[PDB]
RNA sequence: UUAAAGUUGCUGCAGUUAAAAAGCUCGUAGUUGGAUCUUGGGAGCGGCCGUCCCCUGCUCGGCGCCGGCCCGAAGCGUUUACUUUGAAAAAAUUAGAGUGUUCAAAGCAGGCCGCCUGGAUACCGCAGCUAGGAAUAAUGGAAUAGGACCGCGGUUCUAUUUUGUUG
């Protein structure tokens, strides 16, 4: 159907309706001319601490810059199709380990782990560009970072900061607060 | 400080922390390439080009709107020159020097001045012949002064 | 030129704790001066710090405290055996109850007791007490 | 010098022959044998200084003339014969057999056997030799030319051979898990059992044997010795059943013979 | 190319001059070749195998025995024939000063006809092999590249 | 002659005035060089945490079963320094085990009424060999793409259990 994977596996029951519910989004709506090549790649559920729930979407590289301009209606769609489930997208990116002397092409420097979480970072939330970022580390030597955000757009975004936290504490393992700083701009 | 003077200077650009395209910029990759293709079609060098770009069209870097930077197409198209930027107008200066010390023998000024042009084109040629990008056998002389622009 | 960051460093951490300050901020960062900020803070020897993560490299606030006494840097960084580390800490440490030697060996960077424990060797840093 | 080397001097003996250090400036050096000149016991010095049967180096020679010393059954008059490892040394007029196998520590020491242990010796093969019309030949660690083995046999694996006709009984082939002796070098005299063999193309090869206790050590494969098919061995082994326990323990034992006894 | 020389250049083993029947084409004229393997997992070259030339030093097609030890090293000139020079490099301890020593020495070693593509400054593996000359007591086995030079 | 001598200073000296910064600048050899490439957990254990198992891949064969599972091997995986272990590294001398030469410097003896034994152990600067870690420092990819993988099209010599005894 909608959904395309690298991989030849047959998805679950929720990433397959979350296609299809998508499918019928764009039906009914005025934007099917602007989904023909645009599609689904993989969709999860997790959840988040309290009494919510999350969902993620993945989408390709190469065709993220169509997604980008088509986000800040998609996700209202999905939650006008839904109860309270928040809608976030993210870009798939496959990551490559160290080669060590004791294991061929050079690895290119955008496969770069720290370059991936930090782009999984930006790409987790769009309207609230970071403007800065500082790292916590507690006594216990763990680390804490902590995101500045825009000060424009922060109505729509300040209510899904927890949902944010638990997403990268899900897909990366990192506690990440988020802050907006009222001081420069 | 400075690499023949005794000053020690401060002043050079800031790009800030934020790496986006900008909301205001209404222009995509093909047409800022175009641009560039354009204005090295008038025949001019790199860093100017982007002086001129910055200065009318709005773009702030290229490399911030396009994923490589702008010698990189002048190389991809096939147009960029042979020799470098800063080594160019670094001979030009040595020659301008030169012809000012032909007519002016007294000038032990612009002679101290010649020696630190040479002398930096010489520790700019062993850069250049390290990374590959200029031959071996490239030596340089007075009199391959004015042969070479 | 700036040929050694953590020298620089560990020298600016000592003057603004032998003036009595409480933040100060390295101009560089490194992995290597975070674990060595890392070794001092699990030890108890600094306060909790800070990572300024700008784009160019990372600026560190420390918090001081005044149970530092000297923080020190030796150059080139030398190596140092399992016999030959006895003369070091005798020599460098002002005393065998405290102070503790960063050395870095193949299963990371940390003080020299440890480094005792897990029998390894390899090349010194610096110094604290 | 202008010729082969002729006398020795006191310090100049290998530890293990294992002297004092005054009673005279030069050392008995052995005669021309089946060893080496370094890793041998010469006659003298046993019957002088291990049984204490003669004082005197005169003494000595007297019983070499008196025709009852034999080395490998066969009567040997050299007063300075090089009785190496492995060998059987059988006296007809006491009647008792002695056999050279190293102890616990880098010293020979006395094996009193029975003479039904005392017809039979082992060798270790050097190289394999093809002879003129295709005759196979033994090149031995004991300078012993054995003419046409059974083809089974290799460089490494040992042979016995019997004593009064010279010629191969019984053969163990060496593999990983056979019982071991090793002669040579620091780990001098252990028992074990060979484990992992490691070639290296160009240089010496190093195997690793684990003792009966578990500990573990290496050794270069010219130095290895095999002496049992399995952990069973083919002779009799001296006190102590080779196994390098250290000082400690060594300490411990020792001071509780001497409390045992009082 | 071969044979400008007074004396003549042969391999010892193979025979050259068997009888022939039809005494031309169609099946002839192709000279067989000796080559032996050295052993220590190194690889014999395709062109001292379809090669056409005659040396007695060369360690594969040729009387030479390769023991012992096994150097590296980079080469500095090439102006004598059939043997070269290689410089290397080592980290020398001294005790008094706790510090280091970068010294060198050069060495000749025999190079074997086989590798045509060798240049300034590519790190080359050598072998002990038998004194072949006053100074030369090492022979070429196999060849890596320098840094770049990708066209 | 050594210590004294931090009056030869590598640890560990001094150069405004006591001995001592070339008049100034350029510059090859020499020495020294910015940041950044994998981060974090799981099943357990005692009342958040120490020790420990896990985050390297394709031709032959035994702790075991009914051509399918796994494990083990003749052969391979970017090289250096450094770190730890193992081998070999003569004795005497140095440290040092045992031992009433009357004690001791010395010696390797000796003690139980034929027997029991010791005659150890460690160090051996650098360089050469071998096996675990890849933190620290330098070298490399693919950028005029002949870049890495995958199935398809041809230029040459040959494996015989495979075209009835023989051309």
């Amino acid at each position: 159907a909608k959904i395309v994977k690298p991989n030849g596996e047959k998805p679950d029951e929720f990433e397959s309706g979350i296609s299809q519910a998508l499918l019928e989004l764009e039906m009914n709506s005025d934007l099917k001319a602007q989904l023909r090549e645009l599609n689904i790649t993989a969709a999860k559920e997790i959840e988040v601490g309290g009494g919510r729930k999350a969902i993620i979407i993945f989408v390709p590289v190469p065709q993220l810059k169509s997604f980008q301009k088509i986000q800040v209606r998609l996700v209202r769609e999905l939650e006008k199709k839904f109860s309270g489930k928040h809608v976030v997208f993210i870009a798939q990116r496959r990551i490559l380990p160290k080669p060590t002397r004791k294991s061929k092409q050079k690895r290119p420097r955008s496969r770069t782990l720290t370059a991936v979480h930090d782009a999984i970072l930006e790409d987790l939330v769009f309207p609230s560009e970071i403007v800065g970022k500082r790292i916590r580390v507690k006594l216990d030597g763990s680390r804490l970072i902590k995101v500045h955000l825009d000060k424009a757009q922060q109505n729509n975004v300040e209510h899904k900061v927890e949902t944010f936290s638990g997403v990268y504490k899900k897909l990366t393992g990192k506690d990440v607060n988020f802050e907006f700083p009222e001081f420069q701009l | 400080g400075r690499m023949h003077a005794p000053g020690k200077g401060l002043s050079q650009s800031a790009l800030p922390y934020r790496r986006s395209v900008p909301t205001w910029l209404k222009l995509t990759s093909d047409d800022v390439k175009e641009q560039i293709y354009k204005l090295a079609k008038k025949g001019l060098t790199p860093s100017q080009i982007g002086v001129i770009l910055r200065d009318s069209h709005g773009v702030a870097q290229v490399r911030f709107v396009t994923g490589n930077k702008i010698l990189r197409i002048l190389k991809s198209k096939g147009l960029a020159p042979d020799l470098p930027e800063d080594l160019y107008h670094l001979i030009k200066k040595a020659v301008a020097v030169r012809k000012h010390l032909e007519r002016n023998r007294k000038d032990k000024d612009a002679k101290f001045r010649l020696i630190l042009i040479e002398s930096r084109i010489h520790r700019l040629a062993r850069y250049y012949k390290t990374k590959r990008v200029l031959p071996p056998n490239w030596k340089y002389e007075s009199s391959t002064a004015s042969a070479l622009v | 030129v700036r040929m050694n960051v953590l020298a620089d460093a560990l020298k600016s951490i000592n003057n603004a704790e032998k003036r009595g300050k409480r933040q100060v901020l390295i101009r560089p960062c490194s992995k290597v001066i975070v674990r060595f900020l890392t070794v001092m803070m699990k030890h108890g020897y600094i306060g909790e710090f800070e990572i300024i993560d700008d784009h160019r490299a990372g600026k560190i606030v420390v918090n001081l405290t005044g149970r530092l006494n000297k923080c020190g840097v030796i150059s080139p960084r030398f190596d140092v055996q399992l016999k030959d580390l006895e003369k070091w800490q005798n020599n460098l440490l002002p005393s065998r109850q405290f102070g503790f030697i960063v050395l870095t060996t193949s299963a990371g960077i940390m003080d020299h007791e440890e480094a005792r424990r897990k029998h390894t060797g390899g090349k010194i840093l610096g110094f604290f007490f | 010098a202008r010729g082969p080397k002729k006398h020795l001097k006191r310090v100049a003996a290998p530890k293990h022959w294992m002297l004092d250090k005054l009673t005279g400036v030069f050392a008995p050096r052995p005669s021309t044998g089946p060893h080496k000149l370094r890793e041998c016991l010469p006659l003298i010095i046993f019957l002088r200084n291990r049984l204490k049967y003669a004082l005197t180096g005169d003494e000595v020679k007297k019983i070499c003339m008196q025709r009852f010393i034999k080395i490998d059954g066969k009567v040997r008059t050299d007063i300075t014969y090089p009785a190496g490892f492995m060998d059987v040394i059988s006296i007809d007029k006491t009647g008792e057999n002695f056999r050279l196998i190293y102890d616990t520590k880098g010293r020979f020491a006395v094996h009193r056997i029975t003479p039904e242990e005392a017809k039979y010796k082992l060798c270790k093969v050097r190289k394999i030799f093809v002879g003129t019309k295709g005759i196979p030949h033994l090149v031995t660690h004991d300078a012993r030319t054995i003419r046409y083995p059974d083809p089974l046999i290799k460089v490494n694996d040992t042979i016995q051979i019997d004593l009064e006709t010279g010629k191969i009984t019984d053969f163990i082939k060496f593999d990983t898990g056979n019982l071991c002796m090793v002669t040579g070098g620091a780990n001098l005299g252990r028992i074990g059992v060979i484990t992992n063999r490691e070639r290296h193309p160009g240089s010496f090869d190093v195997v690793h044997v684990k003792d009966a206790n578990g500990n573990s050590f290496a050794t270069r494969l010219s130095n290895i010795f095999v002496i049992g098919k399995g952990n069973k061995p083919w002779i009799s082994l001296p006190r102590g059943k080779g196994i390098r326990l250290t000082i400690a323990e060594e300490r411990d034992k020792r001071l509780a013979a001497k409390q045992s006894s009082g | 190319d071969i044979q400008t020389e007074r004396a003549y250049q042969k391999q010892p083993t193979i025979f050259q001059n068997k009888k022939r029947v039809l005494l031309g084409e169609t099946g002839k004229e192709k000279l067989p070749r000796y080559y032996k393997n050295i052993g220590l997992g190194f690889k014999t070259p395709k062109e001292a195998i379809e090669g056409t030339y005659i040396d007695k030093k060369c360690p594969f097609t040729g009387n030479v025995s390769i023991r012992g030890r096994i150097l590296s090293g980079v080469v500095t000139k090439m102006k004598m024939q059939r043997t070269i020079v290689i410089r290397r490099d080592y980290l020398h301890y001294i005790r008094k000063y706790n510090r280091f020593e970068k010294r060198h020495k050069n060495m000749s070693v025999h190079l074997s006809p086989c590798f045509r593509d060798v240049q300034i400054g590519d790190i080359v593996t050598v072998g002990e092999c038998r004194p072949l000359s006053k100074t030369v007591r090492f022979n070429v086995l196999k060849v890596t590249k320098a840094a770049g030079t990708k066209k």
